[PDB]
RNA sequence: ACCUCGAUGUCGGCUCGUCGCAUCCUGGGGCUGGAGCAGGUCCCAAGGGUUGGGCUGUUCGCCCAUUAAAGCGGCACGCGAGCUGGGUUUAGAACGUCGUGAGACAGUUCGGUCUCUAUCCGCCGCGCGCGUCAGAAGCUUGAGGAAACCUGUCCCUAGUACGAGAGGACCGGGACGGACGAACCUCUGGUAUACCAGUUGUCCCACCAGGGGCACGGCUGGAUAGCCACGUUCGGACAGGAUAACCGCUGAAAGCAUCUAAGCGGGAAACCUCUUCCAAGACCAGGCUUCUCACCCUCUAGGAGGGAUAAGGCCCCCCGCAGACCACGGGAUUGAUAGACCAGACCUGGAAGCCUAGUAAUAGGUGCAGGGAACUGGCACUAACCGGCCGAAAACUUA
RNA sequence: AAUUCCUUGUCGGGUAAGUUCCGACCUGCACGAAUGGCGUAACGACUUCUCAACUGUCUCAACCAUAGACUCGGCGAAAU
RNA sequence: GUCAGGUAGAGAAUACUAAGGCGUACGAGUGAACUAUGGUUAAGGAACUCGGCAAAAUGCCCCCGUAACUUCGGGAGAAG
């Protein structure tokens, strides 16, 4: 029902539709993806699958880790997710070992990413939630860039848990919706994402198809 | 190497004549005015080109009724169909960008004899 | 890109030099305006003996902006000098001629007469 | 080189080019200098940009090389000695060694060397 | 700011446990014939004869 | 005048928000002296939005352009250990008045120091110790929480219904916008203190040439990478459940009637799912899996203590677009992790030398030349080391 | 109007918008002729308004280098 | 209070430098937010603000040419 891939995000590019107009696209490697391990309700009490991709050494790749892919049937990988699909009949399209590539969507189609958006550090107020700085003249006494009041005079007490302020922002989970696959490369496994995904060039993201427009 | 030139291979165009910031070029845009697709011929002077593989631009300035008309246009793009360069331009600086103040004899290029 | 107290050079026969746009028509708060808005100006200069006199409040249409405007084709367009044109009530531009150049983003919608006029693009 | 991204070395800019310049000018003069961990870093890249310019020396490169190193004597020395001598050598020819830690302020000390071999 | 009221023993000495310090991992070299220990960092230093060892 | 004169800093404006609906708009409904558009009144509804300027310290108020609107209030007439002081409310001086007078004038004008290294609680992020009943690792259900909810113009329906005419739809679809937020450098721009080219003053390399330090990188024209908006994409849903006002069906009490007394219904931007993120310290401390699942000594055998180990982790080392430290991520001789070298892309613009023309500056051939950093492909040439620390089960009852 | 509570008195000059600015009307709460009445070329780090350029004051914020802030080594207070 | 070089510069200002004296007394690292000192900016150019406060702009030598007014000196280095 709801497909879905792991690949790494190459870069950006631009494109030109049949009309001329230009496409800036991202050049993502949805690179093939193996089957590890399907989740059931009966077992576990959901309805997902386990895919695996990435190249490992088995040198490196840990024990743990390296008998659960013996034990699944096949060789280790870098990194492994999980999709959580809808229902029985949407799990029995997937078994153990099997292996998927870019061809399961289509030119036009619809996406969803899921990244690690890139790391800003410790962003003060401004930056992170694009608080509105102070004027830089008319006597402004080193509040050129400060948040400001905090809350009530003395009614309150407290801050208000939950108040805008200072920290490290960047580093967390992110996802755009609606994304349309311009086109689908299948002897390289690539596909051209109609615009831009969260993360850093070479790192993982996850494709999955389109819930409000699938 | 541009990791993505394997995509941008693709959509790479051939026959694009070799030209320099400062030459005389007249370009051939195709633009459609009302379900029609004609040819508009742009002639002005490369001041820049902005070389990035497949992203790669080029403006050309153009002084019409006293008035300077500056148009970026991708070297690849498919709206363009023909890319004359009339005359040479002998010049030093890679973007000329200080064409932006002179007007005529002042803005003059040299030939490249 | 013109907003609040941005003057404008005129581009018409109707005697008005340069007009300062007053608010950018279109939306609640809209912060520019570009090629092809329409915005409410004052004549802060014109011609002597001309239709329109200084201190009048007209309505003009952004044409011939200076800073960059990106097309459909990922092509860009840009002048040196920010212009406009005073229209009508509802949609005609003020006068009989055009002078300069404008941007073909007029094609819009209901700037016929303003793209014929105009002796370029 | 890469640039330092951040704070420089030695206060303020137009100071840690200087510091650099007379940091190889003793290495090609002795051989062997010890200096703080993050400036034997620095100028281990300095140092090998300029034996392979030393390397590559016929003509236009001995001005290269002066340009930034002042010393008549050390750039002459250095193109005659070290010169061919790493012709067979691809590449990295300073090692870096981590010694102990100096007293007073506990500044990671560092010592680069030319390799031999 | 300055502080309103005197911190008690309990809250000042669970703060001031936190500022110890961190005890080096050392390795065994063979230099000079005897055994010694030295930092993995200057192992190599102390292997060449870089590192003074009184 | 009930705490506060052995101190509670008083009106604005900027930043920062929270909450009530006596609702400015969006949403739904009843009556209209509602023909239609457009209005008047009432009820429910706070999820979201509620513009930029001139005058005036101003709050307030008037005016100019729009928009759906440019809401009323509480939070010490919110917010000065967040910011300025335009005024009030010191000391100087002036104008008009009172007063013989010094002096005074909720009458006026000019100018007039805004201190404090965060102790505790509170808030935004990051760690250490321990626990989840052997020691560790992969993937996740999730209670419970946080984030979003805005809407305009145009075309068709349809110049249709309505209406003498003027004027002019409800409902349902399609297209394009204004503001906000998330991601990113693919395009355009902002910055690039070890990049390129020209040059003024000055000193120096013995001197010409060619070069170096300082005068903001000395000044300009560019500037690969990182970050950013002015730039490029994505979102305000669709649908389901129960409802406020409201509209209802079968129906007596009270042979009629009635939306209710027993049931069945529809019913909104309000509520719960649905969208994005956090989350098993959720002490009911979770669930599916995989690795090791066995070695000694002492106390006087009841448990405890000490040492050495398996998987695993940590330290040390090379680094990152991860980062204040930390922590996270990648590598560590069975390697392209970083630096160097080669090449490519890209930036800059034609390098030093020689020769030629010109008395000279200077120009032309060697030459897409020379120089360079972040991007990419190879290359162990250099450093990831013949190295150290933590780290696995008391048992019992029922079925 | 440095003088006026009514006052943002009324008209005109400028701005699209002007309780500020300039001239006039004169109803002088409570101007007035050596505690001077009326102006004055030049002048003033005095006060107020406007115009041309200019710019990050702002729309709308963004980056670069330093001295602090952050880690490490040593010395080492404070007000309460 | 006295000596007062050289280079360009009107100049004892300004930049470097000769002879001469010093790196002066806590230091090494780290692109955190934020504070202070400087630089840069696409479009508008005071629309921010009580207030052009701060910032931004011209800035020197030789020439052409300089208004209203005036106490005839001045405005004036007007301006351009
Ligand atoms: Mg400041
Ligand atoms: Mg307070
Ligand atoms: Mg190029
Ligand atoms: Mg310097
Ligand atoms: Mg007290
Ligand atoms: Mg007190
Ligand atoms: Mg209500
Ligand atoms: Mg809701
Ligand atoms: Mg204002
Ligand atoms: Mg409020
Ligand atoms: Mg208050
Ligand atoms: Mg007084
Ligand atoms: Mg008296
Ligand atoms: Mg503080
Ligand atoms: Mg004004
Ligand atoms: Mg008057
Ligand atoms: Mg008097
Ligand atoms: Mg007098
Ligand atoms: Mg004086
Ligand atoms: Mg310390
Ligand atoms: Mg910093
Ligand atoms: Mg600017
Ligand atoms: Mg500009
Ligand atoms: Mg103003
Ligand atoms: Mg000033
Ligand atoms: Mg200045």
């Amino acid at each position: 029902a709801r497909k879905g891939i792991l690949g790494t995000k190459l870069g950006m590019t631009q494109v030109f539709d049949e009309n001329n107009k230009v496409v800036p696209v991202t050049v993502v490697k949805a690179g093939p993806n193996v089957v590890t391990r399907i989740r059931t309700t009966e077992r576990d009490g959901y309805s997902a699958v386990q895919l695996a991709y990435g190249e490992i050494s088995p040198r490196k790749v840990i024990k743990p880790v390296a008998g659960q892919f013996a034990a699944a049937g096949v060789n280790p990988r870098r990194h492994v997710a999980e999709l959580r699909l809808d229902d029985e009949a949407a799990v029995a399209e997937y078994e153990v070992g099997q292996e998927l590539t870019a061809e399961i969507f289509s030119d036009g189609a619809y996406v969803d990413v899921t990244g690690t958006s890139k790391g800003k550090g410790f962003a003060g107020t401004m930056k992170r939630h694009g608080f509105r700085g102070q004027g830089a003249a008319h006597g402004a006494q080193a509040v050129h860039r400060r948040p400001g009041s905090i809350g009530g005079c003395a009614t309150p007490g407290r801050v208000f848990k939950g108040t805008r302020m200072s920290g490290r922002m960047g580093n967390d989970r992110v996802t755009t919706q609606n994304l349309k696959v311009h086109k689908v490369d299948a002897e390289n496994g690539v596909l051209l994402i109609k615009g831009a995904i969260p993360g850093r060039n070479g790192g993982l993201v996850v494709v999955r198809s389109a819930i409000k427009r699938g | 190497m541009n990791t993505l030139d394997f995509v941008d291979q693709a959509s790479l165009r051939d026959d694009i004549p070799t030209f320099s910031p400062g030459d005389t070029v007249n370009v051939h845009v195709k633009v459609i005015e009302g379900s029609k697709e004609r040819i508009q011929v742009f002639k002005g002077v490369v001041i820049r080109r902005q070389g990035g593989g497949i992203s790669e631009t080029f403006t050309v300035r153009k002084e019409s009724y006293g008035v300077g008309v500056e148009r970026t246009f991708p070297v690849h793009s498919p709206n363009i169909d023909h890319i004359d360069v009339l005359t040479r331009g002998d010049v030093r600086r890679a973007k000329l960008y200080y064409l932006r103040e002179l007007r005529g004899k002042k803005a003059k290029i040299k030939e490249k004899r | 890109m013109i907003q609040q107290e941005s003057r404008l050079k005129v581009a018409d026969n109707t005697g008005a030099k340069e007009i300062l746009c007053i608010r950018v028509l279109g939306g609640s708060s809209r912060r520019y305006a570009g090629i092809g808005d329409v915005i409410v100006a004052t004549v802060k200069d014109a011609i002597p003996g001309g239709n329109v006199k200084r201190g009048d409040v007209v309505k003009a249409v952004v044409v011939r902006t200076v800073k960059e405007r990106r097309r459909a084709d990922g092509s860009y367009i840009k002048f040196d000098e920010n212009a406009a044109v005073i229209i009508k009530n509802d949609n005609d531009p003020r006068g009989t001629r055009i002078f300069g150049p404008v941007g073909r983003e007029l094609r819009e919608k209901k700037f016929m007469k303003i793209v014929s006029l105009a002796p370029e693009v | 080189p890469k640039p330092t991204k951040g704070p420089r070395l030695g206060g303020s800019s137009s100071h840690q080019s200087a510091l650099l310049a007379n940091l190889a000018t003793s290495l090609f003069e002795h051989g062997r200098i010890k200096t703080t961990e993050p400036k034997a870093r620095a100028l281990r890249p300095y140092a090998e940009k300029l034996i392979t310019h030393a390397k590559k020396g016929a003509l236009h490169n001995r001005r290269e090389v002066m340009k930034k190193i002042r010393d008549k004597d050390v750039v002459h020395t250095l193109f005659a000695e070290i010169g061919p001598f790493y012709a067979d050598r691809n590449g990295g020819y300073t090692r870096i060694i981590k010694v102990e830690n100096r007293k007073g302020d506990n500044a990671p000390m560092a010592v680069i060397e030319l390799v031999r071999e | 700011a300055v502080p309103k009221r005197r911190m008690s023993r309990a809250n000042t000495r669970s703060r001031r446990a936190q500022w110890k310090a961190e005890a080096p991992g050392l390795v065994t070299v063979s230099v000079a014939g005897q055994q010694r220990k030295v930092p993995r960092r200057l192992l190599k230093a102390a292997r060449l004869g870089l590192v003074d060892l009184d």
